[PDB]
DNA sequence: TCTTAAAATCGAAGTTAATATAAACTACATAACAGACATAAGAACAAGTTACAGACGTATTACATAA
DNA sequence: TTATGTAATACGTCTGTAACTTGTTCTTATGTCTGTTATGTAGTTAATATAATTGAAGGATTTTAAGA
């Protein structure tokens, strides 16, 4: 909650290499949601590859 | 571990009684002390002693060091 | 206090176990407690308040 | 074999946070609330019972001194 | 050489501390009984009066049972 340095450091080590789920609705077919490796950005939007 | 008060180490209440008789507070003034000063001690006897010694000992601490510019 | 157990008791049945004295098991108790509360042993549940 | 009334269905997320009309008196039994008392449980003090510690006193041996 | 007398030394030990334990004694929290008030239930009223009720609405297609 304090939101101190190393949980930042511990929040990398966490999303290093585990995989999270992206989806956009309608969901037509199964390539409406795809899984990607996540990169930590500072903002508040989801940066998606072209 | 040298800044924790005397009666963290669990002293008997023999033990503990007569080291705060002579003012002996903090662990480095338990160590700065050697063995026969601590015998001179009024009702401090050898067991007592040793085991005082004993008990300090399970903290990798010992009797004689010297601690410069304590405290 | 009931750890681990069905049921509180009180100093009675507590002396039922060996011996039937309460203001032993008071004591006993006291002691333990003053015991439990010297810094050294105490520090794992002080970060539960 | 041909009308004719029913029955069922009709994309995802997302957000969203409600209202609003229209018998009285009497009699009885029951439940609830408050107060006081007795009881069981704990806190406090003091005593007794017991072994061990802490330094002293004693006993023993060896060195020194005296004959 | 040997009695003697001091001195180191090791072991009992008398006493001061402290732990274990009980008596008992006082205090308090709780459970219970009892008395009083508010709540909840129930019964009765005697000009005469005698077939609701309120909406609601541009649907478009299929399939499947009743009626003839």
């Amino acid at each position: 909650e304090r939101e101190e340095a190393v949980v930042w450091d511990i929040l990398d080590e966490v999303i290093r290499e585990h995989p999270v789920l992206l989806n956009r609705a309608p969901t037509l077919h199964r390539l409406g949601i795809q899984a990607f490796e996540p990169v930590l950005i500072e903002g508040k939007a989801i940066q998606l590859h072209p | 571990i040298l800044l924790r008060p005397v009666d963290d180490l669990e002293l008997t209440v023999r033990s503990a009684n007569c080291l705060k008789a002579e003012a002996i507070h903090y662990i480095g003034d338990l160590v700065q002390r050697t063995e026969v000063e601590l015998l001179k001690t009024p009702n401090l006897g050898k067991k007592s002693l040793t085991e005082i010694k004993d008990v300090l000992a399970s903290r990798g601490l010992s009797l004689g060091m010297r601690l410069e510019n304590w405290p | 206090f009931g750890i681990d157990m069905n049921t509180d008791h009180t100093l009675e049945e507590v002396g039922k176990q060996f011996d039937v004295t309460r203001e032993r098991i008071r004591q006993i108790e006291a002691k333990a407690l003053r015991k439990l509360r010297h810094p050294s042993r105490s520090e794992v549940l002080r970060s539960f308040l």
